[PDB]
């Protein structure tokens, strides 16, 4: 419905081109970066990212699953969570706190050649 | 050629009372340190005859005499070599500081009794090096700042019982100068409140990248051949720990710190670098042992995996530092 209609409007607040539109992942590098550049010390963007972010999820939707008919990229990212009250500091910091956790478990042990 | 032989010879045909030469200096000093070194080597002995024996076997006291004796005789033979050998460069023939310093000569009997026992070692409750230092109560890093001019004072130290004190030098600068209330950090912090102290902290610095860095080289060449820019932001992160966040080195190991860097870095750039591989890796290094990685200090004295540290604190104290390169 309304798709094209966010399509600027988003690609817009996202500071990026139409010309590299429905590629989600050099959108997200985007969507990130307006991240790392946020402060609600510099910006009341509490509103205008609100929206930066549930659009950007909305368009992540067509790409991230993997479908019955397996068809398509595998997506395999993170989970950028939809940003609606927790504070932009707990938030910004729990997603990162992520993408730089290790969640392996050491190895079995020694060996058993000869 | 300096045959483990040669020494024994050196030292058995050495004397038991300090040179006349070697009175010379303690009477050029501006406050006379005979009696001051001389109780000490006296005190000292029982000290280490008795938590000697306490250690080893029975019966066999004999032996202990003899190696604390041995021991002391070559003490005061590099002392004046190494006294000499600073008249010449820096001109002075005075000394008065540095021969009434309790920590020199604490440090420099103790490298020896490490040397003489070392070479008498074959036979002998084994001592090798870390023994010693909690013995004389002597801590790590003092300890290190005695070994480079100690190998350079004695021309009699066979190739092998050389490597065995760059050994023990290469082991303070990985762990034991870090260990738990020694002075490598109350010192660091003195130096960010008042630089040029002196050519030793820096210096010792200088010494322990040479050591890391290298290592950091073996692994990142095998683990990381493909685009090997990253072999230079691992490094800058890992400086930055032990320069600025060195207090995440107290009771830990330089390699432990490689490790996290090299992860945490090629975390915040996608990059196909599992811990489990780096570990890996780590063991085929010439001294690395499966303990570095398995027990790791956490809180109190509480050990985990390294993983842990990691997670729980290398990843949550420079995480900020981190976060700035994705």
């Amino acid at each position: 419905s309304h798709m094209r209609e966010e399509s600027l409007q988003l690609m817009d607040l996202l500071g990026l081109e139409r010309s590299a539109w429905g590629n989600i992942p050099l959108m997200r590098k985007a969507y990130l970066k307006k991240c790392k550049e946020f402060h609600p010390d510099k910006g009341g963007d509490e509103e205008k990212m609100k929206k930066m972010n549930t659009l950007y999820k909305k368009m992540e939707d067509g790409v991230k699953y993997a479908h019955q008919p397996d068809f398509g990229g595998f997506w395999d990212a993170t989970e950028i969570p939809t940003y609606g009250t927790d504070e932009w500091e707990q938030w910004w910091n729990a997603f990162n706190e992520e993408n730089l956790f290790c969640s392996e478990e050491m190895p079995s042990s020694d060996d058993e050649a000869t | 050629m300096n045959t483990i032989q040669q020494l024994m010879m050196i030292l058995n045909s050495a004397s038991d009372q300090p040179s006349e030469n070697l009175i010379s200096y303690f009477n050029n000093c501006t406050v006379n340190p005979k009696e001051s070194i001389l109780k000490r080597v006296k005190d000292i002995g029982y000290i280490f005859k008795e938590k000697f024996a306490k250690a080893v076997g029975a019966g066999c006291v004999a032996i202990g005499s003899q190696r604390y004796k041995l021991g002391v005789r070559l003490y005061y033979r590099v002392m004046e070599s190494m006294l000499k050998s600073e008249e010449e460069r820096l001109s002075i023939q005075n000394f008065s500081k540095l021969l009434n310093d309790n920590i020199f000569h604490m440090s420099l009997l103790a490298c020896a009794l490490e040397v003489v026992m070392a070479t008498y070692s074959r036979s002998t409750t084994d001592l090798s090096f870390p023994w010693i230092l909690n013995v004389l109560n002597l801590k790590a890093f003092d300890f290190y700042k005695v070994i480079e001019s100690f190998i350079k004072a004695e021309g009699n130290l066979t190739r092998e019982m050389i490597k065995h004190l760059e050994r023990c030098e290469h082991r303070i600068m990985e762990s034991l100068a870090w260990l738990s209330d020694s002075p490598l950090f109350d010192l660091i912090k003195q130096s960010k409140l008042v630089p040029r102290g002196s050519t030793s902290l820096s210096l010792f610095y200088k010494k322990v990248y040479r050591l890391a860095y290298l290592r950091l080289n073996t692994l990142c060449e095998r683990l990381l051949s493909e685009h090997p820019e990253l072999e230079h932001i691992i490094w800058t992160l890992f400086q930055h720990t032990l320069q600025n966040e060195y207090e995440l080195m107290r009771d830990r190991h330089l390699d432990q710190i490689m490790m996290c860097s090299m992860y945490g870095i090629c975390k915040v750039k996608n990059i196909d670098l599992k811990f489990k591989i780096i570990v890996t890796a780590y063991k085929d290094l010439p001294h690395a042992v499966q303990e570095t990685f398995k027990r790791v200090l956490i809180k109190e004295e509480e050990y985990d995996s390294i993983i842990v540290f990691y997670n729980s604190v290398f990843m949550q104290r420079l995480k900020t530092n981190i976060l700035q390169y994705a």
